[PDB]
């Protein structure tokens, strides 16, 4: 007798769900004067859901506070800021942006940002260092950091003219770095005048504010930003000419703001030599969609390849691309096991494939209208 | 509805209270509860008896017995008995989840 | 919560017994032997042992 | 086993028999392979 | 074990699109005065 009794068993064999790392996490980076008012280290991240919780953290009249400023005005969502100190020459302010770690072997720069998973299971998906990505020195670590990340970093260009910005452009040409050229003129509490501001971090609150009101899916390329009231170098964009001075930056791969003091973001071309990988809407869903499938599939790690397995992996991949079809992320998927690489060496290994083929929707960047006058209903008018 | 974890005092809701309670039921004698002397199965009892066809009307009548008393928010599908291996009795308890 | 109230309830009637066994009216067995011990009254002997 | 149940393995009491099958192996790296198509793309038309 | 854990890898075998290199820019070279009003260097190309 093997067991005498009753056995009540739990086969355990239903589909499991998939859920989004909610896709807005900015990764903040700034100079910050440490002391009495300042509740932060001049290195460690801190978390901030508030613009109360910035003022208390880093103070009011910080440059990193100001950032967070730009944010919160706009969107509201959770940022991942840093805080580094202010240094003697602006030289050696861009390796503390940087940062690279600290000879008791922790993060110290834009380095700390790769810690926000492991400290407060929030990843940075929008990387941010405002004023200083005009540097090449910081937006080149700040490129290879968004990798590591699956991130968006949002550079912004020097405010020099557009043969300075177009130059600045042509040193990147990764997929995961959306540049906004033009600087913005905000008003200034304190001195009660308009202050040039690096419109860096008034990006991240359009990527923040468009996922939680029109989904990650959607570009925050036509959308207005509150708090601004000035464009350094003000760009020209009149009606619909295909050779003016913003289409020329758009052309670049650079995003601007358009309008009269630039209440309108403009460009959702990342800068990325790969015309696949062009849009900041392919780039963001995609990941998204492989993050979470990687962070939703590990209860599947040794659960043994039965045949209630693969279809059971699949049924709750499917559920999720069809969760995200009628939510109006992708327009169709496709997601099966793959015949060819599910051979019978393959899978004594541990190895099993699934292909999940999906479209993306496309940002309408250029709704085109052909407009005819005909003779077809000429001849209506006769009864 | 929110309850305890049997084991490890966790608070879950859904999916693994209402698996704590169906099969907990069906091995719970009746009698065993302190001033409950109605809750549990029969499931207990129905060991060593003879496997005939009236034998599956009383286990379908008392898996819906003793889940229709003490867990509502449980709708049986089907009791199948689906092997006879070597005395053992193989019944398949498909159910529906809520909540 | 039915342990809690069974096994107080256990105590609750420990309390009762101990009390009855301590007046004259309700208690019996070997109860009554601490009170007659006290007053010098024994039980008699019909048969012997 | 058709070959090793001879006339003269029988003979000495030696019968054989074969049982082939496959474990479940257990699914140390479940790979996914998302792609980015624009097959469907020409669906968004009506 | 090659490795134990999940993968999800995107594979990057899509078609591309091309794009046409806009066809109107037109190259302009005349003679001008250098001067105050003028503010251009007499070598150097100009955005126009």
């Amino acid at each position: 007798s093997f067991f005498h009794g009753v056995t009540v068993t739990n086969v355990d064999i239903g589909a499991r769900t998939i859920a989004l790392p909610a896709s807005s996490v900015i990764g903040l980076c700034d100079v910050f004067t440490p002391g009495a008012q300042a509740s932060a280290k001049p290195n460690v991240p801190v978390l901030l859901t508030s613009k109360k919780d910035a003022a208390a953290a880093f103070g009011i009249g910080s440059s990193i506070y100001l950032a967070c400023e730009a944010i919160y005005n706009r969107a509201q969502a959770v940022i991942v800021a840093v805080g580094v100190e202010t240094a003697e020459t602006p030289e050696a302010q861009a390796s503390a942006v940087i940062g690279g770690i600290s000879a008791a072997g922790e993060r110290t720069g834009l380095q700390a940002l790769l810690d926000g998973k492991s400290r407060f299971n929030a990843q940075p998906r929008l990387l941010v260092a405002p004023g200083h990505s005009a540097q090449q020195a910081v937006a080149t670590a700040m490129d290879g950091l968004a990798e590591k990340l699956r991130a968006i970093a949002i550079l912004d260009g020097p405010n020099s003219t557009d043969e300075a910005a177009v130059a600045y452009a042509k040193n990147f040409g990764s997929k995961r770095l959306f540049m906004v050229d033009p600087g913005v003129q905000v008003w200034d509490s304190a001195t009660n005048a308009a202050r040039n501001a690096p419109a860096s971090a008034y990006a991240a609150g359009l990527f923040a504010w468009t996922d939680a009101e029109y989904g990650f899916w959607s570009s925050p390329s036509n959308k207005e930003i509150k708090g601004v009231t000035g464009t350094s170098r003000p760009v020209e964009f009149l009606d619909g000419d295909e050779t003016c001075r913003a289409n020329l930056l758009n052309n670049a791969n650079i995003a601007t703001i358009i309008r009269d003091d630039g209440y309108r973001l403009w460009g959702n071309r990342t800068l990325s030599s790969d015309s696949k990988w062009a849009f900041v809407t392919r780039v963001r869903t995609m990941d998204l969609v492989m993050d979470a499938i990687l962070a939703g599939h590990k209860w599947a790690v040794d659960r043994g390849i039965t045949k209630t397995y693969v279809k059971d992996v699949t049924e709750g991949l499917r559920a999720f691309m069809r969760d995200l079809k009628n939510q109006g992320a992708v327009i169709n998927f496709e997601v099966y096991a793959d015949p060819d690489l599910n051979s019978a060496s393959q899978l004594a290994q541990g190895k099993v494939y699934w292909n999940i083929r999906f479209t993306d929707v496309p940002p309408a960047e250029n709704p085109n209208f052909r407009v005819e006058v005909t003779d077809q209903w000429l001849t209506e008018v006769l009864d | 509805m929110i309850g305890m974890d049997r084991r490890s005092g966790l608070p879950l809701s859904g999916l693994a209270h209402l698996k704590q309670s169906v099969e907990d039921i069906l091995t719970t004698p009746l009698g065993s509860r302190r001033m409950r002397p109605e809750y549990g199965s029969k499931l207990r009892r129905m060991v060593d008896m003879p496997v005939s066809e009236g034998w599956k009307s009383a286990v379908q009548a008392e898996v819906a017995r003793s889940l229709g008393r003490w867990e509502p928010r449980i709708g049986l599908s089907a009791v199948r008995v689906v092997a006879v291996v070597d005395g053992r009795v193989d019944l398949l308890l498909s159910g529906v989840f809520e909540g | 919560l039915q342990l809690a109230a069974y096994r107080e309830l256990l105590l609750r009637a420990r309390i009762n017994d101990a009390a009855r066994a301590v007046m004259l009216a309700y208690a019996s067995g070997a109860d009554l032997d601490q009170i007659g011990a006290g007053f010098n009254v024994q039980r008699l002997l019909i048969r012997p042992a």
